[PDB]
């Protein structure tokens, strides 16, 4: 199938923005990332089945 | 620079043609000291060339 909205959080939380940031080699103590700004950037900047 | 060793990266330029578009590649290939080329593929329909 697709991926739902909110199935998406559950995504980069995990398994998108960790290897982004082993692509760039940060650390959320150079690099935090919270769940929220996440959501928001779905809800606007990223609306579609892919990721 | 950062990250150690290299990587290879994909890009797109956009715009009407003689706007200076294959001028900034050779730029950089000053820029990041790798070697230099270019070869067209408008209007090939055959897959062998590539
Ligand atoms: N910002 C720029 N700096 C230097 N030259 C420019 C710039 N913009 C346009 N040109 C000129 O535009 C012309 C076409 O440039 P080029 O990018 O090589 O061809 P094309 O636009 O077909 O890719 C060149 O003669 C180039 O000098």
């Amino acid at each position: 199938s697709g991926y739902v909205a909110q199935e998406k959080l559950a995504i980069a939380e995990r398994y998108l923005v960790p290897q982004a940031r082993a692509l760039c080699g940060l650390d959320e103590s150079k690099a935090k990332l919270s769940s929220d700004v996440l959501t928001l950037l779905i809800k606007q900047y990223c609306r579609e089945s892919g990721v | 620079q950062l990250r150690g060793s290299t990587q290879g990266k994909i890009l797109c330029f956009y715009g009407p043609p003689g706007v200076g578009k294959t001028s900034i590649a050779r730029s950089i290939a000053r820029a990041l000291n790798r070697e230099y080329f270019r070869f067209s593929v408008g209007g090939m329909t055959d897959v062998a060339e590539i």
